């Protein structure tokens, strides 16, 4: 997750930094936290027991 | 067998008698609210006194609690004991406590229902004894810390192995085995069965329903590729469809309509049992909010449809039926909406029907054709047997139209399906 | 206690009197999308 | 008859497929399909357009 | 003569019946519950 | 005309759908909760389309 959400971390910020005519809003950060959480859940939802 | 295998057998069978006193410690200490060391010390009377307390705050939630005051939180239900009791007696015991399990499977949030199967667990053993009806209503809190606690004093039965892993695991079960456990064939049995006596008692709630459904979906999912599987599947859970669809409540028809059209998707089907499902569908359709998840259930159906007669017109008893359901002001409405699904062959097949059996709604074609492209071989259909109504039925305005139509748009076919008829 | 001696329970009789729930390909004439009947010569 | 279906190879292995029967300068593909990893030496349709045989040498 | 009604139930907190609960448990109709 | 071009006439009429795989509903359990019946509904006819 540090490898997936820091990833994410620098395409949000490259938005932030260098955006001529950026919105207030926190569109793309939302959108890379569904990315996240969703690769999260897959992740977490892996079981390495044997069932 | 050997000695041992057969001595096994007994000790099951031999598990809650309490023959010594360790037995007594290990039987005693299991519960829901209170550790080991705690549960070893307490009596009977101190855990039905907090039962009928708690069993007191449900039946001012719900009125039908207060029923088993009656039989199982009775002051003489602490002298009652099973392992003493008759074969005949057992039974109406298990009756009480299956009813009871059902009730408590929708307020298990509140605080008040774990006291409650306290008393439940202590004095009558359901955690050794009722070991599946226990868990398969509380299947859907799987994540849910109360599920954890069940796992930890329960034996699993054959069935339920999938989650042998994570009894007294830190992690609650996953998402993904849950699938697993509904995969087997057996277990989908024993679900379909608890679950039809719940709609018999009309005991169920909507998130029971969202989760029987996500189940029973992802297990079509998850044997998209077999397609034997697929077909031992449809027997169990089409049969769940017909009891799910019977129910006057609306989310249960509502959950009907998700797992019909994922098999029609997912496998195709003969067009009988398809035209055998609108009926079922279309008999208890009364509440709007499922009358709108049933269209487009209509619309899904057909589109699965790929055989000679795909297009074909309903059986007019089917065609009755739907328009009493949906008159043709609805199915223009739901023609108008941008966002709509595909459905050019149920409206070729609808738009067929009107014209075998309904002339007065001669007219409604014209705007129904307009609103909707239908296909190039959809519309020769709709060409051929508007070309026999005009031989036989009386030449009306509304008629000649509908070829004016066809004479705006697409003149050259309208020559070929004259050419070929006439 | 039993005897049989748009009513509701359509789709249970069907499903009791067809085996087979699976339209025959052979009637229709598209091909199937993920399975391919193929033979070797 | 006029054909529906237009499919581009490429030495990447992706085949994209165009229907031709829905025009622009940039037209969209329905479908970029790429289990093929190496060059596309052939393709073909079935003559009623219901199955497109790609491979690769 | 037959016990008073308000007797049936000392008896039944002194003795310690049972039996008007395996009634009760056989008379348990699921159905009427809900 | 012909026979054939009626049949080959429906090939073309025919439009793709969808397949369902198996990694399509598992994300289902993760939303599946405090949500009405007919919000899961249309979900699944949003995967399915």
């Amino acid at each position: 997750i540090a490898r997936v959400l820091a990833a994410k971390a620098a395409v949000s910020l490259r938005y932030d930094a260098l955006a001529e005519d950026r919105d207030d809003s926190g569109d793309i950060g939302l959108e890379s936290r569904a990315k996240v959480e969703n690769r999260l859940s897959q992740l977490e939802g892996r079981d390495l027991r044997t069932t | 067998s050997s000695l041992s295998d057969q001595l096994a057998q007994v000790a099951s069978n031999n598990a809650t008698v309490a023959l010594d006193r360790k037995r007594r410690q290990k039987l005693h200490s299991a519960s829901l609210i209170y550790n080991s060391k705690t549960a070893a010390t307490q009596d009977y009377d101190f855990i039905f006194e907090n039962a009928s307390k708690a069993l007191e705050e449900l039946s001012q939630i719900e009125p039908k609690f207060a029923i088993f005051s009656r039989t199982l939180f009775s002051e003489s239900s602490i002298s009652l004991d099973r392992n003493v009791q008759t074969k005949e007696e057992i039974k109406d015991l298990d009756n009480a406590i299956n009813a009871y399990l059902l009730l408590a499977s929708s307020k298990w949030y509140l605080a008040p229902t774990l006291h409650a199967t306290e008393w439940l667990v202590r004095r009558f053993q359901i955690h050794v004894k009722n070991t599946e009806m226990l868990l398969l209503s509380t299947l859907n809190y799987y994540q849910t810390p109360v599920f954890k606690r069940i796992l930890s004093i329960i034996k699993l039965p054959p069935l339920f192995n999938c989650l042998s892993n994570f009894v007294r695991s830190e992690k609650p079960p996953t998402a993904l085995t849950m699938i697993k456990l509904f995969n087997d064939m057996d277990f989908l049995k024993l679900y379909t069965s608890y679950l039809d006596q719940c709609i018999k008692h009309n005991a169920t709630y909507t998130n029971q329903l969202l989760f029987t459904t996500c189940c029973f979906i992802n297990v079509v999912a998850f044997n998209s590729n077999n397609d034997e599987k697929l077909n031992q599947l449809v027997p169990i859970l089409l049969e769940i469809s017909a009891k799910l669809l019977a129910s006057k409540s609306k989310d249960c028809q509502i959950a009907a309509h998700t797992i019909l059209v994922v098999f029609a998707t997912a496998l195709p089907l003969k067009k009988t049992i398809i035209l055998a499902a609108m009926e079922t569908i279309l008999s208890n359709l009364d509440a709007k909010e499922a009358k709108h998840s049933a269209l487009l259930t209509i619309c899904k159906l057909f589109q699965t449809l790929k055989g000679q007669g795909n297009v074909d017109q309903l059986p007019s008893k089917i065609f009755k039926l739907f328009d009493s359901k949906f008159d043709t002001v609805s199915i223009l409405t739901f023609l108008d909406k941008e966002d709509k699904p595909v459905c050019d062959k149920f409206i070729t097949s609808y738009t067929r029907s009107i014209a075998r059996y309904d002339r007065s709604k001669l007219n409604i074609i014209l705007s129904l054709l307009k609103k909707i492209r239908l296909e190039r071989y959809e519309v020769r259909l709709i060409i051929t047997d508007l070309i026999y109504l005009s031989e036989i039925l009386e030449d009306k305005s509304q008629l000649v139209e509908l070829f004016e139509y066809f004479i705006s748009i697409n003149e050259d076919l309208v020559l070929k399906c004259l050419k070929s008829l006439g | 206690d039993e005897s049989d001696s748009g009513d509701i329970n359509a789709l249970t009789k069907i499903l009791s009197t067809t085996y087979n729930y699976k339209d025959t390909l052979s009637n229709s004439k598209l091909l199937p999308p993920k399975k391919l009947d193929i033979v070797r010569l | 008859k006029q054909n529906r279906w237009l499919a581009v190879g490429s030495e990447s292995g992706f085949v994209n497929l165009y229907d031709r029967n829905n025009t622009s300068s940039t037209p969209t593909p329905v479908a970029a399909l790429d289990q093929l990893t190496t060059t596309i030496s052939n393709l073909q349709f079935s003559p009623d357009g219901q199955i497109l045989c790609m491979a690769s040498r | 003569p037959p016990p008073d009604e308000e007797e049936q139930l000392l008896a039944k907190f002194v003795f310690g019946d049972t039996t008007d609960l395996q009634e009760n448990l056989a008379k348990f109709n699921a159905d009427f519950i809900f | 005309e012909d026979e054939e071009d009626i049949a080959l006439e429906f090939i073309n009429g025919e439009k793709k759908d969808k397949l369902v795989n198996m990694n399509s509903f598992t994300s289902m359990f993760d939303n599946i909760q405090n949500v009405q019946m007919d919000t899961f509904f249309d979900r699944v006819m949003k995967v399915l389309t």
